[PDB]
RNA sequence: CUCCAAUAGCGUAUAUUAUGUUGCAGUUAAAAAGCUCGUAGUUGAACUUUGGGCCCGGUUGGCCGGUCGGAUUUCCAACGGGGCCUUUCCUUCUGGCUAACCUUGAGUCCUUGUGGCUCUUGGCGAACCAGGACUUUUACUUUGAAAAAAUUAGAGUGUUCAAAGCAGGCGUAUUGCUCGAAUAUAUUAGCAUGGAAUAAUAGAAUAGGACGUUUGGUUCUAUUUUGUUGGUUUCUAGGACCAUCGUAAUGAUUAAUAGGGACGGUCGGGGGCAUCAGUAUUCAAUUGUCAGAGGUGAAAUUCUUGGAUUUAUUGAAGACUAACUACUGCGAAAGCAUUUGCCAAGGACGUUUUCAUUAAUCAAGAACGAAAGUUAGGGGAUCGAAGAUGAUCAGAUACCGUCGUAGUCUUAACCAUAAACUAUGCCGACUAGGGAUCGGGUGGUGUUUUUUUAAUGACCCACUCGGCACCUUACGAGAAAU
């Protein structure tokens, strides 16, 4: 029969055999070790703008430019993240408690910068698309 | 040491058809193997078939025709709770419209579907088609 | 090959077999009745007899064993069943 | 897994949690809730 | 096939499909029976005795012209030993082998082959033991094995 | 500035959804324990009422429809349930009951009559009441009750639709009429009923067996009635046991191309202890001759009045088993090769012997296990990890030579693992051809050995078990070698 017993009364030697194979299920494992995302567990994270970078770049509107290298506030990690359409870089200034996402294209650009994991979304508490369509204001 | 006489029955007959033979010798034959032999012929999977009396425990010679794909042997035979036969005929047979789940109940070793007609059920032997 | 009479075995490639390869199985050593004409019974040997078969009265002997068949002693004569 | 879990000094496949779904999705909502407390720091 | 060793040997009596007869066979299970019995009386093992029947004499099964084994016709005339005789042969073989493991403490092999003799004993016994022809409890020790045979 | 997607809802972040019982894999790139024994566990050959005859009443479906969509008789097949008779306990007595005919007592509505039911006086048990007296034990399956409601599936109903809700719908809307609020699912276990295949359990062999029309002896139990209540013992009723005569087909399944055991003649480098040989290697003494001898790609370190190396006769020590040698032959595997003696062992074969399921595989646990290595003795010829040395030339196509410690051998104990490899669990069973060979056995007016023919032996042919292998192929398998 090759090699799982077959019998009527061999359901304990089953079940316990299946038991003990599920443990190279990495996520079952995971599960029942406890062992609990990218930074931290949540889906985004609150970060200190340390500078902005790529202020230098003369080409408007490119990959470079977008940047800004922030701290996450749960670890001092730092990282970088987009800030999305160049003209939003206005809103940012330094030590600005941005949240950050995840940034997450599809397919890649012509001119895109791999390992920018993290997009801003919301700067001071408000929206940066709420800013950048001039519905709220940077509080201070 | 034999531990399924049924089982070395089928896989017989089975061999066989697959190398083109007409008949097979089997050994040792049994109560039930003559039953699942007796279903199967009723059904047309196999021809006629004599039981040769060695002084022991017999042996079998079916004439086999070519209708035959296979002929299997389930090999714990597992409780059928009735509706789980369609269950077990999905499982393991080719079509809803021919081939047989053939299993033992109190009310006589018998195929599914005379087995659904006398409305009994029981344990599993093994199937044809 | 291919077809054939397996329950009408041929008694010539039935008697060349094996006795447990046989359609159904059966001894092929027989049994005799001997005599040595110094008596005038006739002893019941065993064509296999492992034990070396003495005579009735004589002590004389009638077959010493061997590997298989007995071989029955040189001077005398036998008829089987 | 076998030898993985046995390296540390204390079983590792010993302690483990009864659920994977509450452990899991409660810990993600408490982490949330706890950034969100977490403020630059000033002087007063 | 061969429960201590690779040996696939098939080889047995191939019994005859008559049950009764033999026709050319005369006498009668008056006869043979006392036959059985004298030759158990000489301290006859049954199947010495079914030898012996069958050499000299016409006695193709003991249990065809006598409805009855022979160890069954020794027991009901009070004959039967203390053991099975399978199991007797058993301890005389494992005496003799450990009476020379004793003489020759460097036999390496004999002292695998005892362990095996006494491996079939002891499922023997075991098996005597179940059905109550050997009392519950009883066991081989080989410091008494000696005794029990000779 | 120009289009596309979804539209009161659309984007982004995070984690996560879209192990093999069914049903995985373990030659060569995942993974068979080095080997065997073995307890728990899982598993375990065949056989014991089958076949044949008769009746009864059901539910689909046909062909008619008689009938004012559905109807029932007979014609019909089909599929199912029940009950009988076949040698056939249905627990059993003791009544209470009877529903059913072997009955029949009359005859007959009426198709020439077994078409048909009312109808009591000889003659059905079991259908189940209830009292006694006693019952081998399980699994499985069926049906039946069960399982709370909510959710779920789902019927009915125009919440305006819908998610919902369980409402609602008709009139004389002036004194009221009325349909609802279903059903299904729900398993393990316990309960209750039907089945008697498959799989277990128990039975009669030191007969302490079974029935009884018998009866002795023994012993227990105690209700009725003797006015009543208590005591005692008679009678009587029902068990239990020890005997003895009775009844009886008196009571043991095959004998597994399962397994153990006996037995016969064999086979093997299977094992243990003792033993006998062979040349060689090193050394010693005796000897003979003369200058080199040794070693390498080439050298040197080294040995040589101490006659080296070579020769001769002779002796000691320890190891080994050349050629024959064949991966055959044997062993569980490690492994095993001079010979003889002893000791116990084994497979295969032969087998009209014996036992009769005793078995298969196996966590735990245990026996053995190559070389090296370890402890304590012995031994210590040889080769020789360590160490010390040689010269290091152009190169290294021709990276070694010398001394040599442990060790190598043996006893007593350790260690306890190897690519411990066919880099392929075990038992069994089926599927295809051929010639060799090892062992065993059977058959022959085969050959050869001479003696006087035989008996032997070795050989040849046919067959058959069981071995180690090769060849060719497939009606097979593979990614392909195979
Ligand atoms: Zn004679």
């Amino acid at each position: 029969g090759k090699g799982k017993p077959r019998g009527l009364n061999s359901a304990r030697k089953l079940r316990v055999h299946r038991r003990n194979n599920r443990w190279a299920e990495n996520n079952y494992k995971k599960r029942l070790l406890g062992t609990a995302s990218p930074f931290g567990g949540s889906s985004h994270a609150k970060g200190i703008v340390l500078e902005k970078l790529g202020i230098e770049s003369k080409q408007p509107n490119s990959a470079i430019r977008k940047c800004v290298r922030v701290q996450l506030i749960k670890n001092g990690k730092k990282v970088t993240a987009f800030v999305p359409n160049d003209g939003c870089l206005n809103f940012v200034d330094e030590n600005d408690e941005v949240l950050l996402a995840g940034f997450g294209r599809k397919g890649k650009a012509k001119g895109d910068i791999p390992g920018v994991r993290f997009k801003v979304v919301k700067v001071s508490g408000v929206s940066l698309l709420a800013l950048w369509k001039e519905k709220k204001e940077k509080p201070r | 040491t034999r531990s399924s006489v049924l089982a070395d029955a089928l896989n017989a007959i089975n061999n066989a058809e697959k190398t083109g033979k007409r008949q097979v010798l089997i050994r040792p034959s049994s109560k039930v193997i003559i039953k699942f032999l007796q279903v199967m012929q009723k059904h047309g999977y196999i021809g006629e078939f004599e039981y040769i009396d060695d002084h022991r425990s017999g042996k079998i010679v079916v004439q086999l025709n070519g209708r035959l794909n296979k002929c299997g042997v389930i090999s714990p035979r597992f409780n059928v709770k009735i509706g789980d036969i369609e269950k077990w005929t999905a499982n393991l047979l080719p079509a809803r419209q021919f081939g047989y789940v053939i299993l033992t109940t109190s009310a006589g070793i018998m195929d599914h579907e005379e087995a659904r007609r006398k409305h009994v059920s029981g344990k599993i032997l093994g199937f044809v088609y | 090959v291919l077809v054939q009479d397996l329950l009408h075995p041929t008694a010539a490639s039935e008697a060349r077999k094996h006795k447990l390869k046989t359609l159904v199985q059966g001894p092929r050593s027989y049994f005799l009745d001997v005599k040595c004409p110094g008596c005038l019974n006739i002893t019941t040997v065993f064509s296999h007899a492992q034990t070396a078969v003495t005579c009735e009265s004589c002590s004389t002997i009638l077959c010493t064993p061997t590997g298989g068949k007995a071989k029955l002693s040189e001077g005398t004569s036998f008829r089987r069943k | 897994a076998k030898k993985k879990l046995h390296t540390q000094g204390h079983n590792a496949k010993a302690f483990a949690v009864a659920a994977p779904g509450k452990m899991a999705r409660t810990m993600q909502r408490s982490s949330d809730v706890n950034e969100r407390k977490l403020h630059v720091p000033m002087v007063d | 096939g061969r429960m201590h060793s690779a040996g696939k040997g098939i080889s047995s009596s191939a019994i005859p499909y008559s049950r009764n007869a033999p026709a050319w066979f005369k006498l009668s299970s008056e006869s043979v029976i006392e036959q059985i019995v004298k030759y158990a009386r000489k301290g006859l093992t049954p199947s010495q005795i079914g030898v012996l029947l069958r050499d000299a004499h016409g006695v193709t099964q003991a249990r065809v012209i006598t409805g009855n084994k022979i160890m069954r016709i020794l027991k009901s005339n009070g004959l039967a030993p203390e053991i099975p005789e399978d199991l007797y042969y058993l301890i005389k073989k494992a005496v003799s082998v450990r009476k020379h493991l004793e003489r020759n403490r460097k036999d390496k092999d004999a002292k695998f082959r005892l362990i095996l003799i006494e491996s079939r004993i002891h499922r023997l016994a075991r098996y005597y033991r179940t059905v109550a022809v050997l009392p519950p409890n009883w066991k081989y020790e080989s410091a008494t094995a000696s005794a029990l045979v000779n």
